[PDB]
């Protein structure tokens, strides 16, 4: 299942 | 409170009156909720992660609670797995790592 | 140590002798790190996120260091942006979040 919530901008 | 990562850093947040669980993540610059409604104006945006980018609604000075300590700020919102809460609203209500 | 949020938490990671800069990430479960040709015996797995999936390589039982304190687990090696530190090793070097 969905695991590696990384998130970078714009 | 003192938060320790044997589980996902799950926690209630309450934002346009409603109540969601979010997951506290120092990896996301910034916050990303579930599709949901919110009031007032935004912009579409871009954001990317682990997999790629998405597009996003982006809602300015938006109030939220989180795990009882009010932030007002930047709130994205589009097609995430999960309520992720990111740098930007840690840092308001004064998060940090511990080890 | 005390790493705040106002900057992406960036630490120095030690993987085969060899340093690397990581992104310290209480939003994954596992540890992920930019391509790199590591020795040894692995299986394929796929990782998601926002953005939908990746597909990576998945080792056991990886010595890692991670500022100066000492991990050993599974480490998944693919086309991620940054090296990522996610739960599984936090834990071993006892990271808490904190407000």
């Amino acid at each position: 299942r969905p695991g590696n919530f990384f998130q970078n901008r714009p | 409170p003192q938060i320790t990562l044997w589980k996902r850093p799950l926690v209630t947040i309450r934002i346009g009156g409603q109540l969601k669980e979010a997951l506290l993540n120092t990896g996301a610059d910034d916050t990303v909720l579930e599709e949901m409604n919110l009031p007032g104006k935004w912009k579409p945006k871009m954001i990317g992660g682990i997999g790629g980018f998405i597009k996003v609604r982006q809602y300015d000075q938006i109030p939220i609670e989180i795990c009882g300590h009010k932030a007002i700020g930047t709130v994205l919102v589009g097609p995430t797995p999960v309520n992720i809460i990111g740098r930007n609203l840690l840092t308001q209500i004064g998060c940090t790592l511990n080890f």
